[PDB]
């Protein structure tokens, strides 16, 4: 297990997940496979507390679990859950998770591009510049709302575009350390 | 009361006796006098002497006497930091905040002094678990980005789609 | 459910909420569901 | 079971989103075979 894999996993886990996920992952990093009961006693977490965290790790498939069945010394059946980290799925899921942001970020940019500009101040309804001309009243010579028979505003549509764009831009700037770690771990 | 009451008073008196600052080791007979249990059975005396006073994790035999293990108890910032560090290094896990506050009165002074070096995990019962903050690999993001991450679904995909998205866009 | 998702509520809570939504949707289409309570109008009259 | 589905080989809950994903992938030919007019 190259250290680059461990660094990437630790960076993404501490970057976008809580310390509970990071601590659990560090256990799976320190030891390739650890039993759920061992992780439970070590982390001192409750069953549902750890299970939900593990379910999250199961959700992103960053870790794999295998079930072992054996008979205890007293004759009772025992079913132990052995968890281990799957760097292949982890790197694949983060690559999707990150390239999905790019799709979502560009979707948000396309939204900032498509967010209708005109709007009615009475009913707080937003109208598209294509619909605004449909809603234009020649008698008044200005845009109005059919339901409210009131003036339609247009200038307030810049504020949400500007604000959201700052978040979108700052997201791309901060994500670069993980992208560098990915380029270092593509092999 | 004869069986458990006497031994319980031994523990309760000895535990409280330490809170007085008398860290010097004590004998069972001295505690029996202070607890007024001089009439405890001969077999009970030796039983407490040979088992109860040695098997407890907080009592240590020193020159034939019993002590509160001042080194084991957490009563300072350095002990708290080192214990969390060593526990994290060995993968032992966290320690409950109540274990430190009960060991060190007003542990908040030590906790606030370490600050971000202590990671606090809140249990469903509001109890806090303390963990060492190993600063080897760190990364943090804005709430908007943490919210964006939560918004992107990952579990509702098959291995085909998980890999297809990569080649679909070009990686 | 929207707020639970936006707030990132617990999976079991969200699951129960979806299970409740599933029951409401099903009951609205058909009140004659097997193994499920008849939806009353708070007065002993079953909803149509 | 009740109003929800299980898959068993060994058992999992089968969600409507996962069924939606599976169904969205079904081709026109499979719909014709299934007797469903895709349009
Ligand atoms: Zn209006």
């Amino acid at each position: 297990v190259p250290a680059a894999l461990k660094r990437l996993a630790k960076y993404v886990i501490r970057g976008f997940y809580g310390i509970e996920h990071a601590l659990a992952l560090d256990i799976l990093i320190r030891n390739s496979c650890v039993k759920e009961e061992d992780m439970l006693e070590l982390l001192k977490f409750d069953r549902k507390q750890l299970r939900s965290v593990l379910n999250n790790l199961k959700g992103d498939k960053f870790i794999k679990c295998r079930m072992r069945v054996e008979t205890a010394a007293d004759g009772k059946t025992t079913r132990h859950n052995y968890y281990f980290i799957n760097y292949r799925t982890l790197v694949n899921v983060v690559k999707y998770k990150l390239d999905h942001m790019r799709r979502r970020i560009e979707t948000d940019e396309r939204d900032s591009t498509n967010r209708a500009s005109f709007k009615c101040p009475v009913c707080s309804s937003t109208f598209t510049d294509l619909e605004a001309n449909q809603l234009f009243d020649p008698m008044t010579g200005t845009f109005r709302c059919t339901f409210c028979h009131t003036e339609v505003e247009e200038d307030e549509s810049a504020m949400p575009k500007k604000d959201a764009r700052t978040l979108l831009a700052r997201f791309n700037e901060q994500i670069e350390p993980i992208y560098a770690l990915l380029r270092e771990t593509e092999d | 009361g004869y069986k458990f009451g006497v031994l319980a008073k031994i523990v309760n008196y000895m535990k409280t006796r330490h809170q007085r600052g008398d860290t010097h080791p004590l004998t069972l007979d001295e505690i029996l006098d202070e607890t007024q249990h001089l009439d405890i059975g001969l077999k009970q005396k030796q039983w407490l002497m040979t088992e109860a006073l040695v098997n407890n994790p907080k009592i240590e035999v020193i020159d034939g006497k019993y002590a509160f293990k001042p080194k084991y108890n957490v009563r300072d910032k350095k002990a708290l930091l080192r214990l969390l560090d060593q526990h994290d290094q060995r993968g032992l896990g966290g320690i409950l905040l109540e274990d430190i506050e009960e060991a060190l009165p007003n542990s908040q002074k030590a906790v606030k002094a370490l600050g971000d070096q202590i990671l606090f995990v809140n249990r469903p019962d509001k109890k806090k678990i303390l963990f060492f903050n190993d600063k080897s690999c760190q990364f943090s993001v804005d709430e908007e980005f943490q919210k964006l991450w939560r918004s992107v679904t990952v579990d509702s995909m098959d291995e085909e789609k998980i890999e297809e998205y990569l080649k679909r866009q070009g990686i | 459910l929207r707020r639970n998702e936006q707030n990132g509520a617990a999976a079991h809570v969200i699951a129960e909420d979806v299970k409740l939504l599933q029951f409401h949707v099903a009951t609205m289409v058909d009140n004659e569901l097997p193994g499920l309570p008849r939806a009353m109008q708070k007065s002993g009259r079953p909803l149509k | 079971s009740g109003l929800e589905l299980y898959a068993e080989w060994k058992k999992i809950l089968l969600s409507p989103e996962r069924v939606h994903e599976i169904f969205k992938r079904i081709s026109d030919e499979e719909c014709f075979v299934l007797g469903m007019e895709p349009r």
